[PDB]
């Protein structure tokens, strides 16, 4: 039989398991967000735009959800040995710059290689990818005096803005190699305060209602 | 710290509000017990309450008469008194106490406060009551309880606290073997089943006092006589 | 002639086989029993299971013997029985049914931690509970044959059959109060919830088909099955029992077969309990 | 650069035979195989699991 | 300056070849075989809701550590599967923990870069933070205690730091690593400890005279685990190519290659047993594997997880192994 001590030991760990279950609780009703781009692809725009040397946390609330992103950016170390640790993101914000097609590190094909590493990534099968075009002003006003074939060469069409980013968009959703499995939510980057915040909404509610709707077996 | 407050003169058969006001530490996480010593005799427990009021223990002397209650929000311990008798007329300490592994339970005791009105326990016996001591000296205390503390999982139940003159008592030694932190080494303590002493090495200025020997087995909570140096 | 008997007996086999697959399916597979929604087909496949083992091969000695050797009292265990069971399986599906409508509208983002024991428990314990009020408390007293027990006497031991056969007809009061809890109530429950399910899916797929068919499929299937007797049930007492022993007997076994295929619906058409599935088949 | 260096400090060092290295490993795992709980299992008693 | 480097190399492997004059195989040949070493679940510790990626024992043996992406270092009382802190984390992203040889103190880290020590023995009854220590450059790999005031870390900055914890600054910087640090061992001494990094190779290092005193070879990928031998002679690494390696400093040649053709999955812990016949290493294929150091034959599997063996460790009398895992469950065995 326990010792008037061991009960208070056990009265001790049991309040200790409610308040760990009431953290959880608490933890759960908060979406988690990862954010990846390249080191000049703006992810510092987006960030502090949304918001109204290691991991940066940023904490923010949009139509009463809580929403947090993780910055790994920073960590300038192999990816394989600590991608695994957010297998359970509920969707991933990649930042390309459209800019970025005419200066070298050939920065685009960089981008490129990063999306195909992560979106083909054994860890990332199931989560959704969020892809903002950043900076496509600066794009509008450098396209029309610079050929997209500098880049690309085997694109067939006009220098006008509204197709050469339909291409471009088209190239970085055509490196999806599992369409049947994972999403990718496009949408461009524009100056702004607030439909930013309201587009990651959206694909967050739809994704996961999509996720839930898989889980009961109706999709 | 603790200090406590709502003693005077109180007549016979009333009520009065004991409280008391807890700073410096986690007042949640650590549990509350409250001993009270009359004006010429040895210590007594009186209530315990454990964290987030999960559990609640009264002495036998005072069940039902007297409420133990606490308030984590402001840090205050209380406790109520009703139909007072002779008997109660006593000075009242806050004891601090945690439960956990490795953990020291009544390390701190309060400055109390005094009460006045006009007017199958474990049985723990001391019969040494004073002892004279010079300093420099090696002296000895010796205890004797009716059921052996020494519970199957190996620990042994028993405390030594020190009171000084017109000062709260001090944890000294808990489980028979460990050193409360900040006691000197000098301390020490050892014994088996049903027979306990303690060893004081080289003993010096303010030593002399009473020392008391507690169980902590099963409740209700029983404290020795006392051994008084002089 | 045989041909029926046999195609009975073929139906029991599937059914049983059916609903002990889904058993061991999910015993084995840990990945299932993780989530909190797998337990409730759980318990309708084990509804189905009891439905299929101690329900329809009681049909098929009844439809082939023409006399019930076991006596009053074991007539009234067997329709007690079967009338648990099937209510038992109506309020499975049900609550299924509710419980998506709970996980897909209100609470999608802590759906999983939400379902507490607690919820989850009386739930379950209400699947079969709330049967037991309408298939034994009622029947074993015999609430259900005052007011028409000279049609009972009569049919008993009608001039046109010399052999005793069971009959199980219900009175105004039993009629409507025990079909309106376990179909009428159900169905408009079940309705209601899929039709807000598809409101959803058509809503949140917008802001720029699966499941309208898995719906369709689910709810054509239910209906198939429990509709044609219920309406027979309540329409009878109203039109004096006329309708012929045959229907009756070909309605109350089309309720049976949807037994045998709520495997198929719930289980087989789950892209997680597929796996289970493939697991078990390969042993 | 100082590659060369930490080469040079690494290559002078001492090195015994293989075979003594394992007499001394198997001698030091023999002599204290009788205190290792899990490659003997001990009673229910001494175990302070049960 | 640039050329001498690979004859220095050859001249390394020469040396190495000579001194090979028999296998421990060959040598163990003739020693009783350990036979099936049978284990039960004794404890399963609930609690964690996250991952749990890392643990370690304390010295009495009786208490225990564990660190999950919840934010929150849970302390563990085997004996009765009571919980006897729970230390909410300033970042979730814990990768590492440990428990002070004292038992006063507990370290962790991770993604972020900053080490945490937090101090349990506090007046006031609840834990708080030491100190957080800060410099590396990259994530923080894994974290071991010299004592209450020196602590030794890794990180992917391919560089090893001793911290005073006293003045919260590096003592000493230990470079010379290819690749990320993937974990650390102190030897029974406390004079020497080892690491392992992406680099396939394990580096010996000397705490006070600061360089690399021995580099081994041998693993094709990554080394993820490393542990010394008991006595301190020897080491053991764990890589993802399936295969344990035992390493001899005096020798400074490899011993033995631990590895069956079915097991294709890396390893992620390495463990001894007391006497060090016994090898325990957590592999990802849902269970840990019982190796006999000395044989090289497999002697029992440690089958009892859902997700991943993660985190491996056994007490410091031998009385019982700890195992952690994805599952946000630890097993005692
Ligand atoms: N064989 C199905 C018996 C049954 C289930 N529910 C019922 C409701 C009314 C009724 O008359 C009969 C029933």
């Amino acid at each position: 039989t326990l010792s008037a001590e061991d009960k208070a030991a056990v009265e001790r760990s049991k309040m200790i398991d409610r308040n760990l279950r009431e953290d959880g609780e608490k933890a759960a009703r908060e979406v988690k967000l990862l954010l990846l781009g390249a080191g000049e692809s703006g992810k510092n725009t987006i960030v502090k735009q949304m918001k109204i040397t290691g991991i940066v946390e940023t904490h923010f609330t949009f139509k009463d959800l809580h929403f947090k992103m993780f910055d790994v950016g920073a960590q300038r170390s192999e990816r394989k040995k600590w991608i695994h640790c957010f297998e359970g993101v509920t969707a991933i914000i990649f930042c390309v710059a459209l800019s970025d097609y005419d200066l070298v590190l050939n920065r685009m094909h960089a981008s490129m290689k990063l999306f195909d590493s992560i979106c083909n990534n054994k860890w990332f099968t199931d989560t959704s990818i969020i892809l903002f075009l950043n900076k496509k002003d600066l794009f509008e006003e450098k396209i029309k005096k610079s050929p997209l074939t500098i880049c690309y060469p085997e694109y067939a069409g006009s220098n006008t803005y509204e197709e050469a980013a339909a291409y471009i968009q088209c190239q970085f959703e055509d490196l999806n190699k599992r369409k049947d499995t994972k999403e990718i939510y496009t949408h461009f980057t524009c100056s702004t305060d607030t439909k930013n915040v309201q587009f990651v909404f959206d694909a967050v509610t739809d994704v996961i209602i999509k996720n839930n709707l898989k889980d009961c077996g109706l999709f | 710290q603790l200090v406590e407050s709502g003693g005077g003169l109180v007549q016979p058969g009333g009520s009065r509000k004991l409280s008391c006001s807890a700073s410096g530490f986690a007042f949640s996480s650590f549990g509350m017990h409250w001993v009270r010593q009359a004006p010429e005799k040895g210590l007594e427990w009186v209530a315990y309450i454990s964290s987030g009021s999960g559990t609640i223990y009264y002495a036998d002397t005072v069940k039902g008469r007297f409420t133990i209650s606490r308030d984590d929000p402001k840090n205050t311990l209380f406790l109520q008194m009703t139909s007072l008798r002779s008997e109660d007329t006593a000075m009242y300490y806050c004891v601090r106490s945690i439960y956990y592994y490795g953990s020291s339970p009544f390390d701190f005791w309060g400055q109390g406060t005094t009460l006045t009105v006009s007017s199958s326990d474990i049985v723990m016996t001391q019969a040494t009551s004073s002892v004279p001591v010079t300093p420099g000296e090696s002296v000895s205390i010796s205890c004797r309880s009716s059921k052996s503390l020494l519970h199957s999982n190996g620990n042994t139940y028993l405390y030594w606290f020190l009171q000084r003159p017109g000062q709260s008592p001090q944890l000294l030694i808990y489980r028979m073997s460990n050193l409360a932190s900040g006691v000197p080494d000098r301390f020490s303590g050892s014994g088996s089943g049903t027979a306990f002493t303690l060893t004081i090495s080289r003993l010096e200025a303010e030593d002399v006092g009473v020392y008391y020997c507690m169980q902590h087995l099963e409740y209700p909570l029983t404290f020795g006589a006392g051994t008084k140096l002089e | 002639k045989v041909v029926l008997l046999t195609f009975l007996s073929t139906v029991i086999l599937m059914a049983i086989l059916g609903n002990l697959l889904v058993m061991v399916a999910v015993c084995w597979d840990r990945q299932l029993r993780k989530i909190k929604t797998n337990y409730f087909i759980v318990s309708l496949a084990f509804a189905d299971l009891l439905v299929s083992v101690l329900v329809m091969p009681f049909g098929a000695i009844e439809l082939v013997q023409d006399i019930w050797i076991y006596g009053e009292v074991f007539c009234l265990v067997r329709t007690s029985l079967d009338v648990l069971l099937t209510t038992a399986s109506i309020f499975h599906l049900c609550c299924i049914s509710l419980d998506r409508y709970y996980a897909i509208c209100c609470q999608p983002l802590v759906y999983r931690n939400k379902m507490t024991p607690l919820r989850i428990a009386l739930m379950l314990g209400g699947c079969w509970v709330i049967p037991t009020f309408i298939s034994f408390l009622p029947i074993m007293q015999g609430w259900n044959n005052i007011g028409i027990i000279d049609l009972i006497e009569k049919r008993k031991f009608n001039q046109n059959s010399n052999s005793t056969y069971c009959v199980f007809m219900v009175n105004k009061p039993y009629a409507i109060t025990c079909s309106v809890v376990a179909f009428y109530i159900p169905f408009l429950l079940m309705v209601l919830a899929y039709y807000r399910i598809y409101v959803t899916a058509k809503e949140h797929a917008h802001q720029i088909t699966k499941a309208a068919k898995t719906l369709c499929i689910i709810m054509g299937c239910f209906c198939l099955c429990w509709a044609p007797f219920f309406v027979t049930n309540i329409v009878d007492p109203f039109i004096d029992y006329t309708v012929p022993g045959q229907v009756w007997t070909a309605f109350l076994w089309l309720g049976y077969i949807n037994s045998g295929l709520n495997p198929f619906l719930y289980a087989f058409l789950n892209k997680s309990f597929r796996r289970a599935f493939l697991i078990i088949l390969c042993c | 650069r100082k590659l060369v260096e930490q080469l040079k400090m690494e290559a002078n060092i001492d090195r015994i035979k293989v075979s003594k290295a394992a007499a001394d490993l198997m001698a030091y795992c023999e002599a204290h195989a009788k205190e290792d709980p899990l490659l003997t299992p001990v009673p229910a008693s001494e175990n302070p699991f049960r | 300056l640039r050329q001498e480097a690979e004859q220095l190399k050859n001249q390394i492997r020469d040396a190495r070849k000579a001194c090979a004059d028999a296998t421990l195989s060959q040598i163990t040949n003739n020693i009783d075989p350990v036979g099936r070493i049978q284990m039960r679940t004794r404890r399963t510790l609930r609690g964690h809701l996250a991952k749990i990626y890392a643990m370690h024992w304390g010295t009495d043996s009786r208490l225990l550590v564990s660190a999950s992406q919840d934010g929150k270092l849970i302390i563990w009382d085997s004996y009765t599967t009571n919980k006897v802190h729970a230390i909410p984390l300033r970042s979730s992203w814990v990768m590492t923990c440990a428990y002070a040889p004292s038992g006063n103190y507990v370290a962790c880290g991770g993604l972020d870069n900053i080490c945490s020590i937090y101090n349990l023995k506090t007046r006031e009854g609840n834990v708080r933070v030491s100190r957080e220590l800060a410099g590396h450059t990259g994530y923080l790999s894994c974290c071991r205690f010299l004592d209450d005031n020196q602590i030794v870390t890794s990180s992917g900055d391919t560089t090893c730091a001793l911290w005073d914890i006293e003045t919260g600054q590096q003592t000493t910087t230990f470079t010379g690593h290819t690749g990320d640090v993937m974990s650390l061992s102190l030897a029974p001494d406390t004079r020497l400890f080892v690491s392992g990094a992406c680099d396939a190779s394990a580096k010996l290092w000397d705490v006070r005279e600061g360089m690399c005193r021995q580099t081994f070879t041998g693993h094709e990928s990554d080394i993820n685990a490393i542990c010394f031998f008991p006595n301190g002679n020897a080491f053991a690494t764990g890589s993802d190519d399936a295969t344990c390696r035992l390493f001899d400093l005096r020798a400074d040649q490899e011993l033995m290659t631990y590895s069956h053709d079915n097991i294709i999955c890396g390893i992620t812990s390495v463990s001894f047993s007391k006497s060090g016949r016994l090898l325990l290493a957590g592999y990802d294929d849902f269970n840990c594997n019982v190796w006999d150091a000395l044989k090289a034959d497999r002697a029992g599997v440690l089958a009892g997880h859902d997700n991943r063996v993660s985190c491996l460790g056994v007490t410091d009398d031998g009385m019982a192994v700890a195992t952690g895992s994805w599952d946000s469950f630890l097993k005692i065995w």
